[PDB]
């Protein structure tokens, strides 16, 4: 937004079989930095 | 057991124009912003050698 | 003036004339890249207008 970006995140243990799990809560905001860019496309990385 | 590590954001994604990097390890975070030039199917691996 | 001036003209300072769009609230648009002004695509380095 407007010359930021900004992260928010939550961890939690669940049993559910295969899928993304029921229930509720609220992710946190963990930081902010202003990179100014445009913004368009995105990718993630795992590794072996 | 932690397979995911980061990830990637930009406009081009071509060093034509400015993009950023997201990555992580056993701990630590950076973040950079230069005119980076990727590839296909970059990624990060354990480079163990 | 008295610092950023110079008798031959202090050319090291540049700026952007032309753009597609006006940029949004604080862009930092750093690309070097060819625009057009005449109808016809251009590609490369240079064109009529
Ligand atoms: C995680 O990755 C970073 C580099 O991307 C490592 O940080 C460097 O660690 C060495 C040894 O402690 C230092 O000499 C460098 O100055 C560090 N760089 C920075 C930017 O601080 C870090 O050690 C890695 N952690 C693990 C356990 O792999
Ligand atoms: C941010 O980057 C995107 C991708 O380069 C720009 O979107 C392009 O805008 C031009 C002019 O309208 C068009 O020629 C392209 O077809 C657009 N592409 C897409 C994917 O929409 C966008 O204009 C840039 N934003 C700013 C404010 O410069």
């Amino acid at each position: 937004i407007d010359g930021y970006f900004k992260i928010y995140s939550k961890h939690t243990p669940i049993n559910l079989v295969r899928d993304l799990p029921q229930g509720f809560s609220a992710l946190e905001p963990l930081v902010d930095l202003p990179i100014g860019i445009n913004i368009t496309r995105f990718q993630t990385l795992l590794a072996l | 057991s932690n397979i995911i590590r980061g990830w990637i954001f930009g406009t081009t994604l071509d060093s034509k124009t400015q993009s950023l990097l997201i990555v992580n390890n056993a701990t630590n975070v950076v973040i950079k912003v230069c005119e980076f030039q990727f590839c296909n199917d970059p990624f990060l691996d354990v480079y163990y050698h | 003036n008295n610092l950023d001036s110079k008798v031959g003209g202090n050319y090291n300072y540049r700026y952007r004339l032309f753009r597609k769009s006006n940029l949004k609230p604080f862009e930092r648009d750093i690309s070097t890249e060819i625009y057009q002004a005449g109808s016809k695509p251009c590609n490369g380095v240079e064109g009529f207008n």
